[PDB]
């Protein structure tokens, strides 16, 4: 892509989003 | 010139031109093993040629 | 950015070192697809949820919900790209994609802009009392959630654009639009029933049939447009006649363009409405997103059913406005990003492909493309613009524009996906 | 097409359709020679057969009449 | 000056559009049905999957407030 | 009714004859007359023919060089032919 030497593996990117989901899915509805 | 080619003789020469081509691929698949190229290939130094 | 230091400081997603078989390209795509949909059934915490923001022109083009975790949607990526395409495509700076420089520059800048616009759009929304919130503590809390969700999407977009099926943007739009239809038609509040039941009762269908006809018109048109391609012949197979053709995507020099065009109108209605509860209107007087005469009236997008087409002037202007803005970004698509006359050059000359009847040279074929280009490119755009517009007027589900975009993007992407769905029967691994 | 349609037509129609058949054939040969996107013997073949039919029934009538 | 410029250009231009517009593949039944098929099938896939997931999950998630 | 045109030739050579010269290149029947070509062309494509030059190639075909008058247009005719 660019000339970036900093790169991360798809498993993380995936995992950051499934986190966010879980967090607000319970933080909001029910306030667990 | 070369003299000379009448209207019909250009047609004959043209038939002769077609023959000097290798047999195309689609034929060999269609026969299903194989057809060798087979002598009707024309030279131009080596070809003297009754009518 | 435009400079090698700053560019390296943006973290990217790495290039595949993992397989991209049919199943694996699917498995990536599908993860994104679900996470999208899911994030749309979750609302913010502020100690109240299901607090939407007011818009009636933002929701369509982002193909996302508002008030959720993906309120901004695709919004940053599209906004950014409008600017990009206007500049490098007007040629006042030279950074057209060609060499791994200009290329890795265009990307890096456009990438940046998105992280900026995530925040900006979030802050701008909250700051105008969109959700009603206009107290600093709760205001901050919202801003966080908003922009961070959009940020996440940008990286998933990167995963789809390399590993998954097709590109990032396209997926999401098609995703959203599709759902909007399938849910509207077949869901709890489904049209099918409303239409079916009214027909059976023996009373008219003229407001339940309305969306359905609208969708058919769009499809019918677009489907036609997808048979029309410009085939350029390829070299002899050692047989007479030129066998094999190389085709060009008629609506692809007005696809990505109209996405920028529609988005352009949105940020005008937005900026006018924002500053009239946050500033003073200088653009146009918008309240409810539209007026009833004037500049405001004429620059509004009324997806699904309309009746404001009953004022002549309104129709006339909008149409020509869409048409011209599309033409612009269309010509400028040729210039920056894809379809270039200068990429397609050395490309057909390297493989030594010919046109029937000599035309084995570079310059022969080269010319016929560059020549042909401008008229196609203009025609395409002109055509689109109309289609789009009237398709919103008649009224259709997901909006005119939405159906268009979806049918096209999906069918070039389905093509790519068929060529993958078949090579996976054979031991060789698909990646096509 | 069918043999039936030719005999239902008036003599005037056989003539009109003959010319349209020819012009259409001329056009398809030009597409094949340029190269076509997929191979159709259909276009040249069918038109030649249609042209043959129309002419064959036309002449038999003409003999009968004269 | 310009009205003349544009008029001259438009004439040149339209005639080039007409050339292109014969090259562009004529849509007929076969072609049509081809696209329509593949297309619809695709849109169906995407479409179905979102219904089954969104709608049910929302009746659940929503009432958990 | 006249018609002795098999189809137009598509060649790079043909392009120069259409754009520059206002000429058309055609493949016509094997045994022919210039007069049968002049009139057949004149009806079919709907043009007035200035001239025909014809030569029989050694390929078994006859090739026709047809000159057009300059109230008529080589380009329009050629564009229709052999396209969709």
């Amino acid at each position: 892509e660019t000339f970036s030497k900093i790169r991360v593996k798809p498993e993380h990117v995936i995992g950051v989003t499934v986190a966010f989901v879980i967090i607000e899915a319970i933080l909001t509805y029910g306030r667990f | 010139m070369a003299r000379n080619k009448p209207l019909a003789k250009k047609l004959r020469l043209a038939k002769a031109l077609k023959q000097n081509r290798r047999v195309p691929v689609w034929v060999i698949v269609k026969t299903n093993r194989r057809v060798l190229t087979h002598p009707k290939r024309r030279y131009w130094r080596r070809t003297k040629l009754k009518e | 950015k435009k400079l090698i230091p700053i560019l390296e400081k943006i973290p990217e997603v790495e290039l595949p070192v993992k397989e991209i078989t049919f199943k694996e390209k699917l498995k990536w795509t599908g993860i994104v697809l679900v996470l999208y949909f899911i994030m749309g059934c979750i609302d913010v915490y502020t100690a109240g949820a299901q607090i939407p923001a007011i818009f009636e022109f933002w929701q369509t083009i982002t193909a996302s919900r508002i008030g959720t975790l993906i309120t901004l949607g695709i919004g940053p990526i599209v906004t950014a790209g409008i600017i990009m395409q206007l500049l490098v495509g007007s040629g006042i700076i030279q950074m057209d994609l060609s060499i791994p420089e200009n290329r890795a520059l265009f990307q890096g800048c456009q990438k940046l802009l998105s992280i900026i616009m995530c925040f900006v759009e979030a802050v701008l929304f909250v700051g105008a009392g969109a959700f009603g919130i206009l107290t600093p503590l709760l205001a901050f809390l919202v801003i966080i959630q908003i922009a961070f969700g959009s940020i996440i999407l940008i990286y998933l977009d990167e995963i789809v654009s390399k590993y998954g099926i097709g590109s990032g943007i396209g997926l999401f739009i098609a995703a959203g639009v599709s759902q909007t239809i399938f849910v509207g038609a077949l869901g709890p509040e489904g049209y099918l029933w409303k239409f079916l039941n009214s027909l059976i009762q023996g009373v008219p269908n003229i407001e339940y049939i309305a969306p359905i006809i609208g969708t058919i018109i769009v499809f019918l048109m677009v489907v036609y447009a997808e048979c029309m391609r410009v085939e350029i012949p390829l070299a002899h197979g050692r047989i007479k006649g030129a066998v094999g053709k190389y085709p060009i995507k008629f609506v692809y020099v007005s696809n990505i363009p109209v996405i920028l065009a529609a988005a352009l109108f949105a940020n005008i209605q937005l900026w006018g409405l924002a500053l009239y509860r946050m500033g003073i209107p200088i653009l146009g007087h918008y309240e409810g997103g539209r007026a009833v005469d004037g500049i405001a009236y004429y620059l509004s997008t009324p997806y699904g059913l309309s009746s404001v087409i009953s004022d002549p002037i309104h129709a006339i202007v909008y149409m020509i406005a869409m048409i011209i803005t599309c033409v612009m970004f269309g010509i400028f698509w040729v210039e920056t990003t894809g379809l270039d006359p200068k990429s397609m050059a050395k490309r057909i000359g390297s493989l030594g492909m010919a046109i029937k009847g000599f035309r084995k040279s570079e310059k022969a074929i080269e010319h016929r493309l560059k020549r042909y280009i401008p008229p196609l490119t203009v025609m395409s755009s002109a055509f689109v613009g109309f289609l789009a517009t009237i398709a919103n007027f008649i009224g259709a589900l997901g909006g005119g524009t939405g159906v268009l975009l979806t049918v096209s993007i999906v069918y070039r992407m389905y093509e790519q996906l068929l060529r993958e769905k078949v090579s996976e029967l054979h031991p060789a691994i698909a990646k096509l | 097409m069918k043999p039936s349609e030719i005999r239902e037509m008036s003599i005037e129609e056989i003539d009109a359709k003959i010319r349209e058949l020819r012009l259409q054939l001329a056009k398809e040969r030009g597409l094949l020679t340029m190269g076509t996107s997929l191979e159709n013997p259909m276009v040249i073949r069918n038109l030649r057969r249609d042209i043959a039919r129309l002419l064959t029934i036309k002449k038999e009538k003409l003999r009968e009449r004269e | 000056t310009d009205f003349n410029q544009k008029i001259e250009q438009l004439k040149e231009f339209i005639e080039e559009c007409r050339r292109v517009w014969l090259v562009l593949k004529k849509p007929t039944k076969d072609e049509y049905l081809a696209v329509a098929k593949v297309t619809a099938l695709g849109i169906s896939l995407l479409g179905i999957i979102g219904y089954i997931i969104h709608v049910p999950a929302t009746y659940i998630k929503g009432i958990l407030k | 009714p006249y018609k002795v045109i098999i189809r137009p030739v598509v060649t790079e050579k043909a392009i120069s004859l259409i754009e520059k010269e206002n000429k058309l290149t055609f493949i016509v029947d094997r045994r022919a007359t210039k007069q049968d070509i002049k009139r057949a062309v004149e009806e079919i494509f709907n043009v007035k023919v200035e001239k025909v030059n014809t030569l029989i190639t050694p390929r078994g075909e006859k090739k026709a060089y047809v000159k057009l008058k300059p109230e008529y247009s080589a380009s329009e005719v050629a564009a229709r032919l052999g396209l969709f």
